[PDB]
Order: C-alpha cells, then sequence, then structure tokens
C-alpha cells in the first residue's frame, strides 16, 4: 500500500536528458564500430574460419 | 604430429557419442508420451494410483503387452502458456467430475466446458486427439434418484430430452439416468464435431473408481489413434 | 507411306522425354530435400532408377529398330539389350510389391512398425531383391540356356543383321511366373486387408458420430491395382499362350502388347507422388 | 487508503509532463542521411545434426569455438564449431527443459525446465563422467531464463512473477525481485554486469539493480505478451519483441523507447532478438519458419534468413561478432555466417 506509493515517489524523481543526444551517442557508437563488424563489412576468406 | 595426435582424439570421442545417440534414439521411438490433464476436485488422483499400481511434475511408467507408455501429469495456473511443450503427444486424457453440475457460483461442469472449448482450439494442439473420462458416476446416479436438485434449473436446453437412437443402456438402469447421461455427453461431443475437421476426434468413456479396465481402454484408443492416423496418411480415410 | 512412319517417330520420341523427365524430377526431389528421406522413399527411389533405365536404355533402341527394320548392331549387344530389358522389366514389379507388404505392415501393424522396418533393414531388402532381378536376367540369357530349337530361330541367331525373341517354354514359365504371377496374390490379399481395415474403421466412426456427422479408400486402390494390372497383364498371359501353342498370336500383336506394357513406367511418379510435401518439393525447385 | 490512492495518482501525474516535454525530435528524424549498407546476402556454412527432438536454447561460449544446446530428449550437447564434432553428451533427470547457459569460464552448464529446480554441471572434471553438482529450488513455477553473473552466482527468472540471484556455494535466495504480474520469460546482463533488465507476460518491461533489490524504471510500449528480450553493446538501449509482431527499441537515460519497426506482411510471433557487435543490425527470428535482419537506425529489411523447415526458437551472435547462429524446432542447429 504505502511502500507501493513510496515506490513511485521514488521512480518518479529521475533525471531526463534530450532524446537528441540519446540518439546522437548511439549514431556515434555505431559509426565508431562500423569497421570491426564482419557482418557489417566482408573479410578475406583467409581470415574466416567458417571456410 | 600433436595436432594430428588431437584431431584423432576428437574423432574417437566423436565416435562413441555418435554410436550411444543411435542406441538412445530406438528407446525413445519405442515409448509413447501420455499428457494427463483435469479440473480440480475430478479425481485424477484417484486415477493416477488406483489404476497403474496394480497394472504396473509426476512421471508414471505402465507397461501393457510389453508396449511401452509414459504419462506425465501436472503436479498440483488459469492461464497456459507451458502448454505449447505438449505438441508431440500421442493423445491427451481429460478427466472431468460429471456428478457436479447442481454443486457451485458459475456450474463447475461450465468451467470444465469451457476448458475443452478453449483447449480444442489452440492453435498448437490442432492435431492431438482428446480420451475423455466422466468420474462420479454413482454419485450422478444417486443424485439424479430421488433428487431435489434439478437439471432443468441449472442447465435449460434439458427440457427436451430423447435418449439418442442407438442407445445402449446397461443391464437394471432407469431411463432417467441414462436420459441424464446420454445428454452430457452430448453436450461435450457437440464442441469437439463443431471444428473436427477430421484430424482429431473425441472419445467419451464412461467411469468410475473401483474399475481397472480403463489401463486396457486406453492401449485400446492409443492403437486406433494409430490406425487412424496411418490411414489419413495414404489417403484412405 | 512416309507420313506413317514419321508419325510413329513423334510417338515413340515423345514417350521417352515424358519417362526421362518424371524420374529425374522426383529422383532429385528425393535426394536434394532431407525432410523427404523416409523409409517408405527409399522404394520410390529403387522403383525410379530402375525406370530410368528402361527410359534410357530400351526403349530408344527398340523404338529404332521398328522403325529401321533392320538390326545394325552386334549380336553380343543385342543379348545384351535383351538382358537389360528383362532386368527392368522384372525389377519394376517387386518394387510395387515391397511397397504394399510394407504399407500392410505400417496399417496392420501399428505398435510394431517402428521395431520391425528400420534404416538398416531398407537397404538390405533392396540389395537382396535387385539380385534376384539379374539372377533370373542376366545368367539364363547370357549362357545359352534360353534358345530355342526350331529352324527360323538358329537361323536367326546365325543372322547378324536379326536379333528376335525365341525361347523354350521352360524359360518363358520361369520368368512370366517369377515377374508377374506371384507378385500378383500377395498385392491382391495386401489391399483387401487394407481395405477391410479401412471400413472397418469407417464403421467405428459413424457408429460413435453419425448423427452430428468407402469411397476415397475404392477409389484409391481402384485406380493403384487397376493400372498396374490393365498395364501388364495381357502381354503376361500372351507370352505363355504363344509357347503352350505356335501360329497362334503374331509378331505385330506381341510387340504392340510389349510396348504397351513399357508405359508403365511413365505412370508411377503419378501414383505415388501426389502427397502434398512432394508438392511444395516441386514447388521449391524449378518452379 | 481512497487517498494514498489519490497520493498515488499525484505521483503518476508528474512523468508525462516531463516524457512528453523531454521528447525534442526522434531518431527516425535525425538519423535520415546516413547512407543504407545496401543487400546483405548470407549463405549455411555449417550444419548440425544429432538431436532426436526439437531445440529450445543455446549459448555461445566465451572462446567463440564451443556452444551448448538443450533438447527434448533430456539431452545437453556440446559442440565444435570449427570440427562439428560433438564432444559430450549430458543426460537429464527429466526430459522438458526450457532454457540453457554458459560459465565465462566455460567449466559450468546450468538447465532448468517444467520441474522446480536449476541444476549445475561441472564440465572440467578430472577422470570423471561430468555429474550433477548442486540443484537450486525454492521456485514455485517453472523457470524461463537463467544466466551466470559469475562462477559462483546465478540469477534466474521464473513463472511466478519473480526474480531471485543464487548462491552456489550455499544454495539459497539472498535476494528476490518482485512486482511483475504476468511470468517472467527473459533477461539480459550488462556488459559490466552492474544491471539486468527482465521483460514480463503483461506487456510491461522493468529495469533492476542487482546490488539493493529494487526496480529503477518501467516502460510500458508493447501491447501482448514479450516473448524475448537482448541489451544493447553500448549499455543505453536494449530491444524486446513481443507477439504483436513488433520489435521496439527503448532508451534508459530518455525513459522512453525511440523507434519501432514492424511491416504489414507478417502476422506471426516473435521468439529471440539479438544484436550485432556494432550494434548497426538487430536480428529477429520469427514464426514464419525463417529469420530476419533489419536496420538498428532505418527500420528496413536489409537481408532474409531463410532454410529451416520449422519455427525459430533460438538465436544469439558470437562475441567476436563471426558468425551467427539459429535453432528451430526441426531438431537442426544451422551456423551462418
Ligand atoms: N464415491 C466416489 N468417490 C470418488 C470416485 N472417484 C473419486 N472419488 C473421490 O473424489 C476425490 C477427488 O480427489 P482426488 O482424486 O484424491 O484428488 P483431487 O483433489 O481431485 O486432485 P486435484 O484435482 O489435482 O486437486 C477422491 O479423493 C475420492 O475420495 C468415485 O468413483 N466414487
Ligand atoms: C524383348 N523384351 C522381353 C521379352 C520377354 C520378357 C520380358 C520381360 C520379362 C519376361 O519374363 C519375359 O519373358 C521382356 O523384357
Amino acid at each position: 500500500a504505502r511502500k507501493l506509493v513510496e515506490q513511485l515517489k521514488m521512480e518518479a524523481n529521475i533525471d531526463r536528458i534530450k532524446v537528441s543526444k540519446a540518439a546522437a551517442d548511439l549514431m556515434a557508437y555505431c559509426e565508431a564500430h562500423a569497421k570491426e563488424d564482419p557482418l557489417l563489412t566482408p573479410v578475406p576468406a583467409s581470415e574466416n574460419p567458417f571456410r | 604430429e600433436d595436432q594430428r595426435n588431437e584431431e584423432k582424439a576428437q574423432r574417437e570421442a566423436n565416435k562413441k557419442i555418435e554410436k550411444q545417440l543411435q542406441k538412445d534414439k530406438q528407446v525413445y521411438r519405442a515409448t509413447h508420451r501420455l499428457l494427463l490433464l483435469g479440473a480440480g476436485e475430478s479425481g485424477k488422483s484417484t486415477i493416477v494410483k488406483q489404476m497403474r499400481i496394480l497394472h504396473v511434475i509426476f512421471e508414471t511408467k505402465f507397461q501393457v503387452d510389453k508396449v511401452n507408455f509414459h504419462m506425465f501429469d501436472v503436479g498440483g495456473d488459469e492461464r497456459r502458456k507451458w502448454i505449447q511443450c505438449f505438441n508431440d503427444v500421442t493423445a491427451i486424457i481429460f478427466v472431468v467430475a460429471s456428478s457436479s453440475y447442481n454443486m457451485v457460483q458459475t456450474n463447475r461442469l461450465q468451467e470444465a466446458l469451457n476448458l475443452f472449448k478453449s483447449i480444442w482450439n489452440n492453435r498448437w494442439l490442432r492435431t492431438i486427439s482428446v480420451i475423455l473420462f466422466l468420474n462420479k458416476q454413482d454419485l450422478l446416479a444417486e443424485k439424479v434418484l430421488a433428487g431435489k436438485s434439478k437439471i432443468e434449473d441449472y442447465f435449460p436446453e434439458f427440457a427436451r430430452y430423447t435418449t439418442p437412437e442407438d442407445a445402449t443402456p446397461e443391464p437394471g438402469e432407469d431411463p432417467r439416468v441414462t436420459r441424464a447421461k446420454y445428454f452430457i455427453r452430448d453436450e461435450f461431443l457437440r464442441i469437439s464435431t463443431a471444428s473436427g475437421d477430421g484430424r482429431h476426434y473425441c472419445y467419451p468413456h464412461f467411469t468410475c473408481a473401483v474399475d481397472t479396465e480403463n489401463i486396457r481402454r486406453v492401449f485400446n484408443d492409443c492403437r486406433d489413434i494409430i490406425q487412424r492416423m496411418h490411414l489419413r496418411q495414404y489417403e484412405l480415410l | 507411306d512416309e507420313v506413317w512412319v514419321v508419325g510413329m517417330g513423334i510417338v515413340m520420341s515423345l514417350i521417352v522425354l515424358a519417362i526421362v523427365f518424371g524420374n529425374v524430377l522426383v529422383i532429385t526431389a528425393i535426394a536434394k530435400f532431407e525432410r523427404l528421406q523416409t523409409v517408405t522413399n527409399y522404394f520410390i527411389t529403387s522403383l525410379a532408377c530402375a525406370d530410368l533405365v528402361m527410359g534410357l536404355a530400351v526403349v530408344p533402341f527398340g523404338a529404332a529398330h521398328i522403325l529401321t527394320k533392320t538390326w545394325t548392331f552386334g549380336n553380343f549387344w543385342c543379348e545384351f539389350w535383351t538382358s537389360i530389358d528383362v532386368l527392368c522389366v522384372t525389377a519394376s514389379i517387386e518394387t510395387l510389391c515391397v511397397i504394399a507388404v510394407d504399407r500392410y505392415f505400417a496399417i496392420t501393424s501399428p505398435f510394431k512398425y517402428q521395431s520391425l522396418l528400420t534404416k538398416n533393414k531398407a537397404r538390405v531388402i533392396i540389395l537382396m531383391v535387385w539380385i534376384v532381378s539379374g539372377l533370373t536376367s542376366f545368367l539364363p540369357i547370357q549362357m545359352h540356356w534360353y534358345r530355342a530349337t526350331h529352324q527360323e530361330a538358329i537361323n536367326c541367331y546365325a543372322e547378324e543383321t536379326c536379333c528376335d525373341f525365341f525361347t523354350n517354354q521352360a524359360y518363358a514359365i520361369a520368368s512370366s511366373i517369377v515377374s508377374f504371377y506371384v507378385p500378383l496374390v500377395i498385392m491382391v490379399f495386401v489391399y483387401s486387408r487394407v481395405f477391410q481395415e479401412a471400413k472397418r474403421q469407417l464403421q467405428k466412426i459413424d457408429k460413435s458420430e453419425g448423427r452430428f456427422h468407402e469411397h476415397k479408400a475404392l477409389k484409391t486402390l481402384g485406380i493403384i491395382m487397376g493400372t498396374f494390372t490393365l498395364c501388364w497383364l495381357p502381354f503376361f498371359i500372351v507370352n505363355i499362350v504363344h509357347v503352350i501353342q505356335d501360329n497362334l498370336i503374331r509378331k505385330e500383336v506381341y510387340i504392340l502388347l510389349n510396348w504397351i506394357g513399357y508405359v508403365n513406367s511413365g505412370f508411377n511418379p503419378l501414383i505415388y507422388c501426389r502427397s502434398p510435401d512432394f508438392r511444395i518439393a516441386f514447388q521449391e525447385l524449378l518452379c | 487508503l481512497d487517498q494514498l490512492r489519490q497520493e498515488a495518482e499525484q505521483l503518476k501525474n508528474q512523468i508525462r509532463d516531463a516524457r512528453k516535454a523531454c521528447a525534442d525530435a526522434t531518431l527516425s528524424q535525425i538519423t535520415n542521411n546516413i547512407d543504407p549498407v545496401g543487400r546483405i546476402q548470407m549463405r549455411t556454412r555449417r550444419t548440425l545434426r544429432g538431436h532426436l527432438a526439437k531445440i529450445y536454447a543455446m549459448h555461445w561460449g566465451t572462446d567463440s569455438r564451443l556452444l551448448v544446446s538443450a533438447s527434448q530428449d533430456g539431452k545437453l550437447i556440446i559442440w565444435d564449431s570449427y570440427t562439428t564434432n560433438k564432444v559430450h553428451a549430458i543426460p537429464l533427470r527429466s526430459s522438458w527443459v526450457m532454457t540453457c547457459a554458459y560459465a565465462p569460464s566455460g567449466n559450468y552448464v546450468a538447465c532448468g525446465g517444467l520441474d522446480n529446480i536449476c541444476s549445475i554441471y561441472n564440465l572440467k572434471t578430472r577422470e570423471g563422467n561430468v555429474r550433477v553438482s548442486r540443484e537450486l529450488a525454492g521456485h514455485t513455477g517453472y523457470l524461463s531464463c537463467c544466466r551466470f553473473l559469475d562462477d559462483n552466482q546465478i540469477v534466474t527468472s521464473s513463472g511466478d512473477t519473480t526474480c531471485a540471484l543464487w548462491d552456489i556455494e550455499t544454495g539459497q535466495q539472498t535476494t528476490t525481485f518482485t512486482g511483475h504480474t504476468g511470468d517472467v520469460m527473459s533477461l539480459s546482463l550488462a556488459p559490466d554486469t552492474r544491471l539486468f533488465v527482465s521483460g514480463a507476460c503483461d506487456a510491461s518491461a522493468k529495469l533492476w539493480d542487482v546490488r539493493e533489490g529494487m526496480c529503477r524504471q518501467t516502460f510500458t510500449g508493447h501491447e501482448s505478451d514479450i516473448n524475448a528480450i537482448c541489451f544493447f553493446p553500448n549499455g543505453n538501449a536494449f530491444a524486446t519483441g513481443s507477439d504483436d509482431a513488433t520489435c521496439r527499441l527503448f532508451d534508459l537515460r530518455a525513459d522512453q523507447e525511440l523507434m519501432t519497426y514492424s511491416h504489414d506482411n507478417i502476422i506471426c510471433g516473435i521468439t529471440s532478438v539479438s544484436f550485432s557487435k556494432s550494434g548497426r543490425l538487430l536480428l529477429a527470428g520469427y514464426d514464419d519458419f525463417n529469420c530476419n535482419v533489419w536496420d538498428a537506425l532505418k527500420a528496413d529489411r536489409a537481408g532474409v534468413l531463410a532454410g529451416h523447415d520449422n519455427r525459430v526458437s533460438c538465436l544469439g551472435v558470437t562475441d567476436d561478432g563471426m558468425a551467427v547462429a539459429t535453432g528451430s524446432w526441426d531438431s537442426f542447429l544451422k551456423i551462418w555466417n
């Protein structure tokens, strides 16, 4: 009863950020780690142990 | 040369495991798996032990004519989402208490009817046959004979009762009790036949606690299920 | 009569393309897709193999011979051709018998079907059956145990341009009995039992739930038995009768009935591969 | 009582005035000028056979070389990806299983099912058949998923709307998480093993704290049951899949979803969701006998991963991002690159 109200009050008072910043951060991470992924960028047959 | 040696080790170990799976596949193909399901206070507890102890989660083993069967209970879940793991069984056994129609306050039978209807139309259980058991025969007979409680008040469609033609009453039985029993049987078979589609069926049986012939009944029904499946496989039925 | 001879070439040539196409399609469908790898489907694979040889090895040479009316190869080659023809013919029926017996075990013995038939036993049965087909086919025909005795026969063996079928009574009777007469009673008995079981099940279901609720089985059994009996029955009685008494059946009737017999290889895929799984397999590839 | 309910309403009212104001511009507008990745084609490299029945779960090892899978015949098999040779076959006391996991150290393997017991096996035992070491009990409902937080403690989610953090040495529940109404189906751990999420059956996702024992936030974008959940490599996002064939990507910091993936040509369910090493590609299974590959930033299909004759119920992407493996009810496991 009262514990539910206390928990709801605890969760309500949480700082937030603009969605633009989060989208920019996600795009930055995706751009930064683009080269490493073999699924995204093809790799030579020699480097592939599955051939 | 150590590398060659290690490849040699892997081959020999695959060699034992591969052999072991083959022995195992034969046993898993020999046995048949059943699912036991019923409402509360139905008498599933009576059926699991009273029938198997003489014949010889909860997994039960019994042998009939040197043919392996394996029965799973459901332990002691208004929603049912684990039922998707039971779409490869041979048959599903349904046990419902026949005597509890007046007792409640939705009539308990009505809840059992709703459960049976929901199970019948499940997407994952489109090709699973149901063996239906009706317990509490003597209680039902005693309630019908010299009983203050009336079927019509609880179930209003009973007003028109005509024992179904081809009625085969047991010896020395009053017509009223048979007309009562066949009403419930037809009520369940209506739901069974509404969307049968010819792929799966429902087998009505009447039983009590004392009788032990049900173990042979299950065997005969399983044989019939396999026969009908094979006949439909080759476009003969 | 240029038009008639030319027209016959059109009919014989079409009959071989269909035979090749059907069997190669069935074989590719069985081999490529792993969901069709089933104990029963091995027999269909074998049956198909025998037909392909008949379509590729026997039919075109016979058509060329009946068109030219003069055999242009060696005597050893025509003996080999006869051996190949008899091998394919006597191997294209035992497979049907085996399939019928397998269906009998699958329907009338539901609780022991898995144990009785395994992936290992199917190979044993296939190897054993193809072997018998060879023993009648090559051992008597290659060694000259089967040569006839009358003057015309010997005149044809001596000549290097004619090669026709002349045999004694014993070989003809034995080959006919081994190839056709034995595998008929077994199939009849099997299908009668299966039909009885189907009728029993239909009566049971009608008694159980007739109020709220044999044609398909009759139609299917009628097709599967009638096509085979019609295709292969007349030849295996004409074969006996022309040896029992001579100067009764002329050569053209014999050849016509024999060629009627050869058509049976073009219908087995149409009958034994009508399941929806085969339909979706055919739609998946080359479609 | 009712005044306390008014107090809760007071608290509920503030969030909307906050999430509405925070939403400046969606990611769809922001991510518009980035060129598409183009068509990506993938072909089967290896095929694994040996399972007598359908497959429910699998988990890649930490060396990208070995993996473990469980079936309904009661058998865990540990494979070798490069050589396609089996290594172990672990019999089970029961038959029905629903989850499996692999240790970071590669010496323990866990598996639990309909029975209310989570077991742990010792792979690295000298001169012995691998054997049961511990049996964890205490749940009143069927287990659904379990992951190794460390080599000594496991977190498990059950079907009685509860989650717990176990201890291997003693076998007792250290912390218990409550608050869900429907059965909890799946969970995923953060890379730093600091927080873990869980998508329940009541169309709701929650974020928990392992050390404290209480739920920080809650997202309710979906409308039906949630069957799978993954977690972004960065640690500031996670994507969930629901029965309505819709994939949604949420955000921890923004506290609301940013982009949803759906198509009008699909009406089937979803069973598994996994990301890639770069986070650019989202891989999701389906009930349409095939798999799909989405784009994280564009919400556009970039390929079709088909070839299975039965439904797909498992998925996993290697730590090094070398290959992706799919499991199906057809008793076949496939490894694709
Ligand atoms: N007179 C009579 N009583 C019966 C008969 N069959 C069952 N009963 C009674 O019905 C009771 C039903 O309870 P159980 O079968 O023991 O178990 P249960 O409580 O129904 O089990 P759950 O449904 O799993 O909760 C039995 O304990 C018997 O006393 C019968 O044929 N005749
Ligand atoms: C020329 N073709 C032959 C002629 C006679 C014959 C065949 C097949 C089986 C037999 O038992 C036979 O007697 C045919 O293949």
